[PDB]
RNA sequence: AUUGCGAUAACGAACGACCUUAACCACUAAUAGUGGUGCUAGCAUUUGCUGGUUCCACUUCUUAGAGGGACUAGGAAGGAGGGGUCCCUUAGACGUUCUGGGCCGCACGCGCGCUACACUGACGGAGCCAGCGAGUCUAACCUUGGCCGAGAGGUCUUGGUAAUCUUGUGAAACUCCGUCGUGCUGGGGAUAGAGCAUUGUAAUUAUUGCUCUUCAACGAGGAAUUCCUAGUAAGCGCAAGUCAUCAGCUUGCGUUGAUUACGUCCCUGCCCUGUAC
């Protein structure tokens, strides 16, 4: 969850951050492709799959359901919340909107 | 006037497999309860003690019906798809030895008989006990 | 609020695919006033549209 | 369906094949988009009007029955009588909101 | 010797033939009366050319078929054309031509396949 | 929890107060507000439209529809 | 479309681009069908209704072969298909034949498929319907009927060189009445143990079939990507090919039978109509 708010402070968003390119924190992610920038107009949509899609592997297979989750005192990231822009990296390659 | 032609199939087997069950006549296998009634089905019958009468009739009806008939015909009646697991459905036959001591019963309380050209043919008393049996099915409506 | 209108003439096809298809269309509550408009789906002469919005011209 | 009616003649009163007009009339989108990129708002016309409301019903009631306990007649019965009310319980009713309230948007 | 026809009804591969003649109104399916047709949900089909014009007109004639081939769903539909086209063939012979198109008007106001066959045919190779 | 599948007397009682209330009753009805397995509710409407508390429309075993008369 | 009016330093000439289906009707013939007649069973008794087995009449249904039936005019239909094959080298020489093994080995990558994730279902009983094929004397092919066996299977006879017999290929999905109750469950059946048969000269690393036991992943599948406009897609099964045995394969056939367009050049791709380059 915390990696997701990272790109999105620097300027970015994954298209498909899922299982299918993510190897085993231990893990490391493997291939972006068609990234998109944070001022695309439909950033929020995509976030929020991203989100929904890592929820959907935790509950599903592994059945569990400064942090996100239990110990920590909000559950899971939302698009309008810890977003800050602090690095704009999506200037440096224009990635999709400007 | 009324014959088993008038009257619908599950109504007529029904009410003669009750009555035969209570005449006591029909001779069961005895190994009846562990047999599936066919290699293609899952299960033995669920209807553990009445499924036996219940073919009895079925068959002499059939025959009523029709020409002759014999045991291999019926084994392709009342065959089924099996599943053969990963491999596609496909037709089988049902068992030959369920069938051949049915008519062999029926035919010891004179129901049927031996044809010439093969096979088994309703006898007279057969069209008699049919035909009483269907004029009481209708009536009780 | 709706208002209806009756398709009286069919202009042709449009857009990038020929998905849509321009059509003149005449008010049903006062004859005149006629206006053009995009529709999306297959249609003919005396068909009646809901217009949810009025004041409005299909580009040309 | 012959079950499907019978169960709305009980929920309810009416005449139930009147029941299933209201629904089909009520549901159809009076207004869609399409792809100039960039979305443009356009007028539907009548006939797929009544497509997208049979559509939507019946998708409605597959969904609804999966891994369910009620049967197809059950929830078919339950949708086509929430969608001849206006209520937006109805899977149906949600669907031709969005549709709309994007188009006035983008229009 | 008695006034008779016979005529024949097609689908897809069913073929139903019906033997029509002055009698007692009877109307039977391979040996069986018409009320036992199965599938019971599609019943009503058969009835049509019955309720359609009405019973009066069957209480001079019996009416028996046979149907062959085809499937459960299209020999249905078989003997409902054998049963109306066998109905006006009686009337033409032996009775006015008046009747006999009033009997028409009835049939293919509620549907054309009464009287003729659809003509659907499995695309070749 | 559990659906129940063994009646109790509480249960039993209930029943017979509650569902002359119902304009509409079938199996799935009484799963869902009743607590009872599907087993127990093919059963309690044979029983309770012999007894002929419930009215009966139409029955077709993969369906039935049962009325408040 | 070099497919045509007209114009006029031109006029007149040469290759590429008819034949079989669907669909109506006279004529054939019967190994196909109908009706009557003699005999005969059951039910009921106006003299009916449903059947079994010796002749006679017919050809409408079926048959298959033959003959005729749209030209842009509403109507069956305003069609579908036919570049390849002189030099060198020679004793066991670009050989003969026998036994056993391999082609089936698998950390993996790419692709065509089969079976599922269940209630629009699984299981049990009952109902009950096709079309296209193929079959022995050269000898042993397709197999009805009787008997034995839980089953797979065995055994004694029989019809057919076939519109005649197997065969009404009584196919499956499907329909009706019950059990199960949303629980990786009675969904799903991989992997594995024990035993009984069949083909073959020979089944071990195991052709195939049957019985009991074992009970795995899988909760509708990311980026990508295939086929398809009506008796068509999809669901379901059967026959033939190869073939001692061995199909989840290929071709054909029938059964049930939808949704959505009747358009365009946005994407992919093809075709046609300034300059010595």
């Amino acid at each position: 969850m915390c990696f997701i708010v990272d790109l999105a402070n620097s300027g970015l968003i994954h298209c498909d951050f899922n299982e299918f390119n993510i190897m085993i924190c231990g893990f490391v992610v493997i291939d972006f492709p068609q990234c998109i920038s944070i001022q695309h107009q439909d950033a929020d949509y995509y976030f929020q799959r991203d989100v929904d899609c890592i929820r959907r592997f935790f509950k599903k297979k592994l059945k569990y359901e400064e942090g996100f989750g239990d110990g920590y005192k909000y559950a899971y990231p939302d698009f309008k919340r810890d977003v800050k822009r602090t690095d704009n990296l999506d200037e440096l390659v224009q990635a999709s909107g400007f | 006037g009324v014959s088993v032609r008038d009257v619908a199939a599950q109504d007529f087997i029904n009410a003669y497999a009750s009555f035969l069950q209570r005449q006591g006549k029909l001779e069961v296998p005895g190994y009846v309860d562990i047999v599936k009634t066919s290699s293609g089905n899952e299960m033995p019958p669920q209807d553990a003690e009445g499924w036996f009468y219940k073919r009895a009739a079925s068959v002499a009806r059939h025959i009523y019906m029709r020409k002759q008939v014999g045991v291999g015909k019926l084994n392709k009646l009342y065959g089924g798809a099996k599943s053969r697991g990963v491999r596609p459905y496909k037709h089988i036959d049902a068992s030959g030895s369920i069938n051949r001591k049915v008519l062999q019963a029926l035919e010891k309380i004179g129901i049927v008989e031996i044809s010439p050209k093969g096979g088994r043919r309703i006898s007279e008393n057969g069209q008699r006990d049919l035909d009483r049996i269907a004029a009481q099915t209708l009536e009780e409506d | 609020p709706v208002t209806l209108a009756k398709v009286i003439k069919v202009l042709g096809r449009t857009g990038s695919r020929g998905g849509v298809t321009q059509v003149r269309v005449e008010f049903l509550e006062d004859t005149s006033r006629t206006i053009v408009r995009n529709v999306k789906g297959p249609v003919r002469e005396n068909d009646i549209l809901v217009l949810m919005e009025s004041e409005r011209e299909a580009r040309r | 369906i012959k079950h499907t009616l019978d169960i709305i003649n009980v929920l309810t009163d009416q005449n139930p094949i009147q029941v299933v007009v209201d629904a089909i009339t009520n549901t159809g989108p009076r207004e869609d988009t399409t792809r100039v990129a960039r979305r443009q708002a356009v007028d539907v016309s009548p006939l797929r009007r009544v497509n997208q409301a049979i559509a939507l019903l019946t998708i409605g009631a597959r969904e609804a029955a999966f891994r369910n306990i009620k049967t197809i007649a059950e929830t078919l019965a339950e949708e086509l009588i929430n969608a001849a009310k206006g209520s937006s319980t109805s899977y149906a009713i949600k669907k031709k909101d969005e549709l709309e309230r994007v188009a006035k948007s983008n229009r | 010797a008695v006034p008779s026809v016979q005529t024949f009804g097609k689908k897809k591969s069913a073929t139903a033939v019906a033997h029509v003649k002055a009698g007692k109104g009877l109307i039977k399916v391979n040996g069986s009366p018409i009320t036992l047709v199965e599938p019971e949900i599609l019943r009503f089909k058969v009835y049509e050319p019955l309720l359609l014009v009405g019973l009066d007109k069957f209480s001079n004639i019996d009416i028996r078929v046979r149907v062959t081939g085809g499937g459960h769903v299209s020999q249905v539909y078989a003997i409902r054309q054998a049963i109306a086209k066998g109905l006006v063939a009686y009337h033409q012979k032996y009775v006015d031509e008046q009747s006999k198109n009033e009997l028409k008007k009835a049939f293919t106001s509620y549907d054309r396949t009464l009287l003729i066959a659809d003509s659907r045919r499995p695309e070749p190779k | 929890a559990q659906h129940a599948v063994i009646l109790d007397q509480e249960k039993y009682d209930r029943i017979l107060k509650e569902v002359p209330t119902y304009r509409y009753v079938s199996v799935s009805v009484l799963v869902d507000r009743l607590k009872i397995g599907g087993s127990l509710a093919r059963i309690a409407l044979r029983h309770l439209e012999k007894e002929g508390i419930i009215k009966p429309i139409s029955k077709h075993s993969k369906q039935a529809i049962y009325t408040r008369a």
